[PDB]
């Protein structure tokens, strides 16, 4: 019924010094049903990254769509597009659907090439944007992240901090709801490189 | 001059004519002479079918539009065909909606107002016939003649189509006479007949070449052709 | 949310808390709830966010463009007009509520806008769930001719009834005043009573503590 | 009526041509010539720029060279903003393309697609062709390197080498009779060079006058990479090749 | 070839014939028109001409009513004259209504002058052969006269004058302010600068005028009125009495 | 919401208590419920707020259109502007009005116009859910051809006991004076009307 | 009625040539001359004034418009075709970029908009060209100050600094002697007063002379205060004074 | 629902599909064949809404044979599957949407590798070793599971299938007539006739 | 050059109209019909040319009705007439509907004037045919209109159009100088039957039928009604009279 409750699934993101990480669980379900251990939340287009939470196929199509339009805005523009920039493009591209909107929790995530500033965004399904100074949470165990975040976190962190703070966050808020797990990525960025971990946890 | 001004019916000439419309007119000229009278209970349409070879038909010129009302015409048939069809639709929707059968008066108002819309704008043309409609309605027997001009007048008779003139003074003269001819159809067709034979000149009005119809008080609007208007030939 | 919209001698201002809710869990701790329609136009939305934002900067957008052509600053009454005829088309359905001020040529003034499209006028007034908890406010303390700063004295403490008052309010107080014969001022955050105390331990982990099962560099550069 | 100021912009002559075609592309023959050359290891495109001025900003100017795709980009010969037209809705089909199969679009599709284009407004809509010529240099896991050219006619053909624009015979004759199938890129970056130079109908050629790209696949990484060339770059290439 | 004088395209010298026709159409009526602005008011007279004695001379105008506040005057044919006016009044109430405030002169001239810009790029609208001239004291920029022609062309004027003899009524005008010093006619009553007009009107046509022979329209804060017969004749009552 | 209009010797005069609400809670008490559509004619609202306010516009709208181009509109013709729009969109709108204007040739007039889209020309009008409760009242105290006072009086009687009973009503009762005099505006406050 | 004139008015001639347009340019030779210099921390526009009367308010008449904050545009030829171009420059702005991205399109960007409207009128049907050259001058975060002449045909070239109309020639001939890339605004601004003077009939005072710049941020012309990253509109449309000011040390 | 299975092994994908075809009270066949190949190395097996099913399955046949024939070349796998997700996902928002479930088998001619993709009405698509649609997967995901490898030869993973569908035909409430299965490969499609009783 | 009167909205060089001009031509060339306003309504009057016996007398009716309180006549092309009425009687219902009250006069006349006036602006549409009177009375007064070809339209004391409109104005500016205060209806029906009378004799080749109307306040109660019987044959006599 819940087109939200579906797939399940969840996204977090965290700014620190100089970076900002964010992180994914990997289940695609049916309902009880787990089906696949390998469905990755987030994707990027340059160096900014989007993790998107909610029903599976909105989930592909708004990823084919912003790839689509970030390559038209970088033949255009002759540069690739920043977090704040891409931010007020995902909620207008949200909001265009107002009456008929896809069932997803995007967050962004990426760092300003120009000013270095750590940058991170969540939207409801409208497109209406909360700009975070520290975090954000995504999907079906969100209440689960915010009690995980709101504690685990502090600012400032390091990005080998920061990449155990947020991964403590996924991983504990993931085991407490039933349609989250079976495997998480995080992602850690900063202004020169991106790194991608893989986390081992229980599968099931 | 002309050359100018003829190449479409949105131009007016130097001296305010419609060519296009006058050369329409002129397809008229070229038809088959058709004639139509009345007296005060009958309305008769008596026209001259033309035969292409003598292994061809004798095309008809008369059509019904409703049981009180019909036309005869003289020009390129396909208009007259869309003319009539036209006012059948406007015959049918008048007693459908209102339960009542279309003013002859009325019906000829419509086929101005049709006919003057090909004359005004860009794209189209007039229409290429020249129309005779007969009717018996609420105030008796009617006679109309329409013009691709969009003009369209009550009379007692007339006629229209080549050498249409013969009739025309003939029933000028003719007119206190046929116009009392009441009660008494096979006179007033016979009148009709003899207006038409004015205007003959190649041949003689044959079986399979005359064509009349009639309308009137109790006479729903019929078509008489062959051995049927072989009384009058 | 709490909003509120209180004129005084020669302007108007407003103000709104800045929580943010999703059912009973705070979203964000610190949203806002005020909008800039142009310079000195400025709005206080309640209702559905998405549609605050976004029935504020379509008749912002519209409003910049009628200012470039006409050559004239923009008049509330203009944006007025946009929002309530835009809203009542959509009947409802965009759920927006918003308190809209400003100064221009004309004055400065003071509407409030439902989502259906109907529109009221008042020296003071409160929209969203801290509503009755604000009004209480107003109504025992607004008087004609208050002072800007009376006024920004109790716009600021109608936002704390519903604050303190209402679980759909909370966090901070940001206020934006439109004096008619100066530049229009967003205070941002003009008010911080809720500062969340020192934690009790750090929980920072440490590194190693997490099991990783592979690694690798993502391509960034194209 | 109207009839009377209609050009009727698309019709046969009594010898069976279409008018506004072969005026368009007598428009295109004063136009900047462009060559596309192609290697065993890459593809080169060169144009010159028709028309310049000292104050002209060349660091900022692009009127010849546009990349279409990360595989595939475009060589102009005629009227820029008609081109740029083409050239939108060239990017938007490639995007498309890659939305509905998650793979970059085969060379000749998107080529196919805008000469179609190009041929509509010469069958119907009464509308003057687009006074353009491209020349397109991309590359894909099915034909590997691709030359193509189109022009207002709608029609399209792949090449080893070729020009458009300007002197385009004595052009053609010139890489005709240089071009070899073993060519390496910039064995072909020198030859477009040479061509170019010998039918200038300018004094010399200057970088100022000159745009140039490349699309090689780096052997030190494996994947296919356009180079649009730096106006710094294009007057150092120039001075290597003996041309100063 | 030749039909580049036909349609609105360009001539080999870059011209449009179409349009500049069109501003020959505006002198047809053979009538002038001028324009002042008061202390507090604007003014704009008009030569009245009724040859016909069938006609109703009350029914003879070409000035309009656009608004409570924008008044327009017009020199061209009447049928092209009401098109305008028509359009004018519509896009005031339309304004209005989409805005919550009166359109303000110079605004309403801008959009009437991209609608004549545009017959003037799109080939099967024909320009209108006049020039309207509107006038009202703009609640921010108080008395205002703007002109538009067919062309698309419209500014705002201290004072002006369209016709036949535009060119002598227009020298007459500058030649008093280049005296004045000052952008308009320091009357504070509309109905001494209404006297001005029809005094500088007489001197530069050099012709007197009876009752008859004027049309007075008069725009104030919130209202656009038109004199009658004898709101003029008691005009040219007090200017004969100082003459 | 109380509203009415009466008129009388010299005009017409139209009234209308200032409340609205959400529920119980009392949105606005203030509220201006005597809307004008032109310069002398004028409205009472009943119904949706949203809903009145849109048609109050878009009448004001065409009479100023009407009026550009033909002069001054009857009342006749406003209350039909009004009808014209409640009767064809009966479906989507929720409008109780009563148009009030004066003429010259006429003098006063007043048109109630309910829900269906209907129009009825009356001596004097009363709607809104306060006017249930005195229908009683006004039918046995309405008089044709008052004077200024008396109607003024008849009115602010009539609407304080609307006000006294209805729940939906209440604030002060605003009036509007319409005569060839010109636009007269009233206000009586609770203090004056409630101990009446 | 209808429009019915849905062929192309602009086509190629056996020569190759596109009449309508190459007509239109001559419009534009016509037309008064303006003109634009890129500095190094700003750009600026100029073009004269010419009152078609002095009973006319110059005032009332901008030929030097803003399009963004950050981007402005001056031209030469068809004053009207000017007009209805900058109303829909202004609003393409908006609907093609403002509304999608939340930020104000880069002078580059919003050029391609507007050479594209001109295109169109060069082979949408019933329609002649725009009879008007423009110089658009504008800043944006990534590709700082920048300069562009677009002409009737939809053509549009990034310049360091040029003229267009009446004396093009001569004026750019003089422009090409004083510039160079070390030019502060002031010195483009004195530049473009010295360059146009010769151009320039009669009065040559800061009444008869339209003059903006495209500088540094004015946080005065903002209108509000209290976010940090709205610091202001870089362009600036100079008064009558600035004018006069700069020309007694011409 | 209907039986919708999918195993990939080494060199190729295998597809096992029931053959009933049930309209409420009668099943009206048992030798249904609910499968469409796209391209010589691509078959498309599908289960859903009465109508839909096959006149979608044919819908996609068609298009991809254009495809083939416009570029004389045939689509990868991937690109297929890409093909049919947006195809689905279109469905999905329109007036009335095409209620099937697919599974696509292809072995990619160039990658020299099997593929499996299921796709659900949703447009939900993601890539396995074995799939199912509908109950299926519920009581043979947990067999599945435990003896699936990577390196299965075709015979392997057929008598894994074998086993699967006898748990099948053992613990559902359903008749569903027995499983015609295809097996896709290098060298095409070709029909296991012999899995009723292999 | 030439040519500027083939198409309908091009403006020859010194600012006219022509297929306008060549209308109005077909206006003259037109039955003459005319109008006279009396102290409390209208009258309306037409020639109407008797080409033989075989046209049934007092039939072809010209004048028409539009709504009820208003009187139309023209003189030109026939259809072009009832074309205009037509889109009359559809603005005048309009009008009622939405307002309530009949149209206005002065409102109907513009509503006329608009549209004919929109037939000169594309050459995709010919001009009106055709000179109309037309009038009635209205909540302020009477009033008597003539609408031209071009769409230009003016309030008339009296009006006159066609073959014999020069005769018909001169007898009415006489009505118009001996009798400042106002002739009456009864009156002007009269003296509308003499002036079609005299007017005759530009076509007095023919043989013809008066048609006369009117709209009075105190005669027909503002609803525009035909003379018919004894009070037409009165005013047929009244001009047989004064004709000799």
């Amino acid at each position: 019924s819940d087109p939200s409750s579906i797939n399940g699934g969840i996204v977090v993101a965290m700014t620190g010094k100089d970076c900002v990480a964010i992180a994914c669980d990997l289940r695609l379900g049916s309902q009880s049903l787990g089906v696949s251990n390998k469905f990755e939340k987030i994707f990027h287009y340059g160096h900014v990254f989007l993790g998107i939470t909610g029903l599976a196929t909105d989930v592909t199509t708004l990823n084919e769509m912003f790839r689509y339009k970030t390559n038209l805005y970088k033949l255009k523009e002759e540069r690739a597009i920043e977090p704040e920039t891409f931010t007020q493009l995902v909620s207008s591209s949200l909001y265009e659907r107002r009456f008929g909107p896809y069932f997803v929790g995007p967050v962004v995530a990426g760092i300003n090439s120009k000013s270095g500033k750590p940058f991170i965004a969540g939207f409801d399904l409208i497109g209406c944007i909360d700009e975070a100074k520290d975090f954000i949470v995504s999907g079906t165990a969100s209440d689960q992240l915010f009690g995980m975040c709101e504690s685990l976190y502090e600012p400032n962190l390091e990005p080998e901090d920061l990449f155990e703070t947020i991964s403590q966050a996924l991983l504990n808020a993931a085991d407490r709801d039933a349609l989250s797990g079976w495997g998480a990525v995080v992602y850690i960025i900063k202004k020169d490189e991106v790194v991608k971990r893989y986390l081992k946890m229980r599968q099931d | 001059f002309r050359n100018n001004y003829d190449g479409d019916t949105v131009t007016f000439s130097p001296t305010g004519r419609l060519f296009q419309v006058e050369y329409a007119l002129e397809a008229i000229k070229q038809g088959s002479v058709t004639v139509g009278l009345r007296s005060n209970t009958h309305a008769v349409l008596v026209a001259l079918k033309r035969n292409a070879d003598e292994l061809s038909s004798y095309q008809k010129k008369i059509i019904k539009c409703d049981e009180h009302m019909g036309l005869s015409l003289a020009g390129l048939a396909p208009d007259a065909r869309v003319l009539s069809n036209y006012l059948r639709q406007q015959c049918n929707y008048s007693s459908l909606v209102f339960n009542r059968k279309l003013a002859v008066e009325r019906a000829g108002h419509l086929l101005c107002d049709k006919a003057q819309k090909n004359t005004q704008s860009y794209g189209g043309r007039p229409y290429g016939v020249g129309l005779l409609i007969i009717g018996y309605d609420k105030s008796g027997a009617h006679l109309l003649e329409f013009q691709p001009s969009g003009n369209v007048t009550e009379l007692y008779g007339t006629a229209i189509g080549a050498r249409s003139q013969g009739a025309k003074t003939y029933l000028e003269r003719t007119l206190d006479t046929f116009i009392k001819i009441d009660g008494n159809p096979d006179e007033l067709i016979k009148a009709g007949v003899e207006a038409i034979s004015q205007s003959l000149r190649d041949e003689s009005l044959t079986v399979d070449n005359l064509s009349i119809a009639i309308v009137g008080k109790d006479t729903p609007f019929t078509i008489y052709d062959g051995e049927a208007v072989a009384k009058y030939i | 949310t709490t909003i509120v919209g209180v004129k005084f001698n020669n302007g108007v201002v407003i103000a709104a808390d800045t929580r943010s809710t999703q059912g009973p869990i705070v979203a964000d701790k610190n949203c806002a709830k005020l909008h800039r329609i142009s310079p000195k136009i400025w709005c206080a939305g309640a209702g559905t966010a998405a549609d605050t934002e976004a029935v504020t900067q379509l008749i912002g957008s519209n409003i910049e463009l009628h200012s470039l052509y006409t050559s004239r600053e923009p008049r509330v009454v203009s944006a007025l007009q946009m929002l309530k005829q835009h809203l009542f088309k959509y009947q409802g359905h965009i759920g927006a509520y918003l308190i809209v001020a400003g100064v221009d040529p004309t004055g400065s003034h003071l509407f409030s806008i439902h989502a259906h499209g109907s529109t009221d006028v008042g020296y003071y007034l409160s929209l969203g769930s801290g509503s009755l908890a604000a009004m209480a406010v107003l109504e025992s303390h607004w008087k004609q001719d208050l002072t800007k700063e009376e006024a920004i004295k109790l716009a600021s403490d109608a936002i704390q009834a519903g604050i303190w008052n209402d679980l759909g309010s909370g966090s901070n107080v940001d206020v934006c005043v439109m004096e008619i014969g100066k530049d229009a001022e967003y205070l941002r955050n003009y008010l911080t009573p809720n500062v969340r105390e020192e934690k009790q331990k750090s929980y920072k982990f440490p590194r190693g503590t997490t099991a990783v099962l592979k690694e690798s560099i993502v391509n960034i550069c194209d | 009526g109207s009839r009377r100021y209609d050009s009727r912009t698309t019709i046969f002559s009594p010898e069976g041509r279409l008018y506004q075609v072969e005026y368009a592309l007598e428009s295109i023959s004063h136009a900047g010539t462009a060559i596309g050359i192609m290697a065993s290891d890459g593809i080169v495109l060169a144009a010159e720029r028709k028309v310049t001025s000292t104050l002209l900003e060349q660091d900022t100017s692009t009127e010849k060279l546009y990349k279409l795709n990360d595989k595939i980009a475009v060589a102009v010969a005629g009227l820029t903003a008609d081109a740029e037209i083409l050239i939108n809705t060239a990017r938007i089909h490639a995007q498309n393309y890659l939305k509905t199969y998650n793979e970059d679009i085969p060379v000749e599709i998107l080529v196919r697609r805008l000469s179609d284009i190009k041929q509509g407004y010469t069958q119907h809509g009464g509308l003057r062709p687009f006074g353009v010529s491209f020349i397109y240099a991309g590359y894909d896991d099915r034909y590997g390197y691709q030359l193509y050219t189109s022009n207002p006619s709608g029609n399209y053909t792949g090449w080893k080498a070729i020009s458009v624009g300007a002197n385009t015979s004595a052009a053609q004759t010139l890489l005709q009779m240089d071009y070899k199938d073993d060519m390496k890129v910039d064995d072909a970056i020198e030859l477009a060079l040479k061509t170019l130079s010998k039918t200038t109908d300018s004094s010399a050629l200057t970088y100022d006058r000159l745009e140039f790209a490349t699309i090689r696949k780096g052997a030190n990484d494996g994947e296919v990479y356009q180079k649009i060339f730096k106006p710094q770059e294009i007057k150092d290439i120039l001075v290597k090749t003996g041309i100063t | 070839a030749g039909y580049d004088r036909h349609i609105t395209i360009f001539s080999p010298e870059g011209r449009l014939y179409q349009v500049e026709y069109a501003f020959k159409a505006t002198n047809q009526t053979n009538i002038n028109s001028l324009a002042v602005r008061g202390k507090d008011c604007t003014v704009v007279i008009s030569q009245k001409k009724v040859p016909d004695k069938l006609l109703d001379p009350t029914t003879v105008s070409y000035i309009f009513c656009i608004s409570r506040t924008i008044g327009m005057v017009v020199n061209g044919p009447i049928p092209d004259a009401r098109n305008a006016a028509l359009r004018a009044k519509a896009e005031a109430a339309e304004f209005r209504y989409k805005y919550g405030y009166d359109m303000p002169c110079d605004v309403l001239a801008k959009r009437m002058a991209n609608l004549s810009q545009i017959y003037t790029q799109r080939a099967y609208m024909r320009p209108l052969g006049v020039i309207l001239t509107f006038v009202s004291v703009d609640e921010e920029l108080g008395p205002s006269i703007y002109k538009t022609d067919p062309a698309g062309y419209y500014v705002g004027y201290k004072a002006t004058a369209t016709g036949p003899k535009q060119q002598e009524i227009t020298t007459n005008l500058e030649n008093h302010f280049k005296k004045s010093k000052i952008d308009h006619i320091n009357e504070e009553s509309w109905e001494k600068v209404v006297e001005f007009a029809i005094t500088h009107m007489i001197d530069a046509l050099g012709t007197e005028f009876s009752k008859n022979d004027l049309e007075v329209g008069v725009a104030t804060k919130d209202k656009f009125f038109t004199l009658s017969a004898e709101n003029i004749e008691e005009r040219l009552v007090a200017i004969a009495e100082q003459d | 919401t109380s509203i009415m209009a009466v008129t009388f010797k010299d005009g017409v005069i139209l009234g209308a208590d200032s409340r609205t609400t959400t529920g119980a809670y009392i949105a606005n008490r203030v509220t201006d419920k005597l809307t004008r559509v032109h310069d002398k004619i004028w409205c009472c609202r009943s119904g949706s707020a949203a809903d009145t306010q849109a048609i109050a516009d878009i009448v004001q709208y065409h009479l100023e259109l009407y009026t550009s181009q033909y002069g001054t509109p009857s009342t006749e013709t406003a209350a039909s502007v009004f009808k014209e729009l409640c009767y064809e969109n009966k479906d989507n709108l929720t409008a109780g009005i009563i148009v009030a204007g004066y003429d010259d040739k006429n003098k006063g007039e007043v048109y109630t116009i309910p829900l269906g889209g209907s129009v009825h020309k009356l001596p004097y009008a009363i709607a809104g859910s306060g006017s249930t409760f005195i229908y009683g009242y006004c039918d046995k105290n309405f008089r044709e051809n008052m004077s200024k006072e008396e109607t003024v009086d008849f009115i602010k009687h009539s609407l304080s006991q609307a006000i006294k009973w209805d729940g939906s009503s209440g604030g002060v009762i605003r009036m509007v004076v319409l005569t060839a005099a010109g636009v007269e505006r009233l206000i009586f406050y609770p203090d004056e009307y409630e101990q009446l | 009625m209808t429009d019915r004139y849905s062929f192309s008015l602009t086509t190629f001639s056996p020569s190759g040539k596109l009449g309508q347009i190459d007509y239109a340019l001559t419009a534009v030779k016509q037309g008064v001359t303006s003109l634009g210099i890129k500095a190094t921390n700003g750009v600026v526009i100029a073009t004269e004034k010419k009152s078609s009367s002095p009973l006319a308010m110059s005032e009332t008449l901008s030929k030097v418009s803003l399009l963004t904050p950050d981007i402005g545009a001056v031209y030469s030829g068809m004053g009207p075709d000017y007009r209805v171009l900058v109303d829909k420059s202004r609003k393409v702005a908006h609907t093609s970029y403002k509304r999608i991205y939340g930020e104000y399109p880069p002078t580059k960007l919003l050029v391609s908009e507007v050479a594209k409207i001109m295109q169109e009128a060069t082979q949408s049907g019933g329609v002649r060209p725009f009879g008007v050259s423009l110089l658009i001058a504008g800043h944006d975060e990534f590709n700082g100050f920048s300069l562009y002449q677009v002409d009737p045909s939809g053509s549009y070239f990034p310049w360091k600094a040029t003229a267009i109309g009446k004396g093009s020639v001569a004026a750019k001939t003089f422009l090409e002697k004083r510039w160079n890339d070390e030019l502060e605004l002031e010195d483009a601004i004195h530049i473009a007063l010295l360059t146009l003077k010769e151009s320039v009939e009669g009065e040559f005072n800061g009444d008869t002379i339209e003059l903006a710049i495209i500088g540094d941020e004015n946080p005065d012309l903002l209108g509000y205060t209290g976010i940090p990253t709205d610091k202001g509109p870089r362009f600036r449309k100079l008064t009558s004074q600035e004018i006069n000011d700069r020309l007694e040390a011409l | 629902m209907d039986i919708i299975l999918g195993i990939r092994v080494q060199d190729s994908v295998i597809l096992a599909s029931s053959k009933a075809v049930t309209r409420g009270i009668s099943v009206l066949k048992d030798s249904d064949d609910k499968t469409r190949q796209l391209s010589p190395h691509t078959l498309m097996s599908f289960a859903g809404e009465a109508g839909d099913t096959v006149q979608f399955a044919e819908y996609i046949q068609a298009n991809i044979q254009l495809y083939s024939i416009r570029e004389d070349y045939e689509l990868s796998p991937q690109a297929v599957s890409s093909f049919v997700r947006q195809e689905l996902a279109k469905s999905i928002r329109s007036r009335r949407p095409y209620q099937v479930n697919v599974l696509i088998g292809g072995y990619d001619k160039k990658k020299n590798k099997p593929e499996l993709y299921q796709i659900d009405y949703l447009g939900t698509k993601v890539e396995l070793p074995y799939g199912a649609h509908g109950y299926s997967g519920f009581y043979t995901f947990s067999l599945l599971d435990h003896h699936y490898r990577p390196d299965m030869t075709t015979e392997e993973g057929l008598d894994l299938l074998k086993l699967c569908v006898q748990e099948l035909e053992k613990r559902m409430p359903m008749d569903f007539k027995g499983v015609i299965v295809k097996i896709v490969d290098k060298d095409g499609i070709r029909q296991v006739d012999d899995f009723q009783a292999q | 050059g030439t040519g500027y009167d083939l198409s309908n909205s091009v403006f020859s060089p010194d600012g006219r109209n022509f297929q306008v001009e060549y209308a109005v031509k077909a206006v003259e060339n037109g039955t003459t019909s005319i109008g006279i306003k009396c102290n409390d309504g209208v009258v309306f009057a037409v020639e109407k040319l008797i080409t033989s016996k075989l046209l049934v007398p007092q039939k072809n009716v010209k004048i028409q009705v539009v709504d009820r309180h208003i009187g139309c006549v023209y003189s030109g092309l026939i259809p072009d007439g009832r074309h205009l009425v037509n889109r009359g009687r559809e603005e005048a219902a309009s009008f009622k509907k939405l307002y309530k009250t009949p149209i206005p006069i002065p409102a109907f006349a513009d509503r006329l004037g608009q549209y004919v006036q929109a037939h000169t602006l594309y050459n995709s549409v010919r001009p009106f045919g055709v000179s109309t009177i037309f009038g009635g009375v209205d909540k302020n007064g009477a009033h008597l209109y003539m609408l031209e070809p071009s769409g230009s339209y003016w309030g008339y004391k009296g009006a006159a159009t066609g073959k014999g409109r020069q005769s018909a104005k001169a007898e009415l500016e006489k009505l118009v100088d001996h009798h400042p205060e106002g002739l009456s209806a009864r009156e002007a029906v009269k003296q509308a039957a003499k002036i079609i009378y005299l007017a005759h004799e530009d076509n007095k080749e023919k043989d013809f039928e008066l048609e006369i109307s009117w709209c009075s306040l105190s005669e027909t109660n503002g609803l525009h009604k035909f003379v018919k019987g004894d009070l037409l044959q009165e005013a047929i006599d009244f001009a047989q009279k004064e004709i000799n």
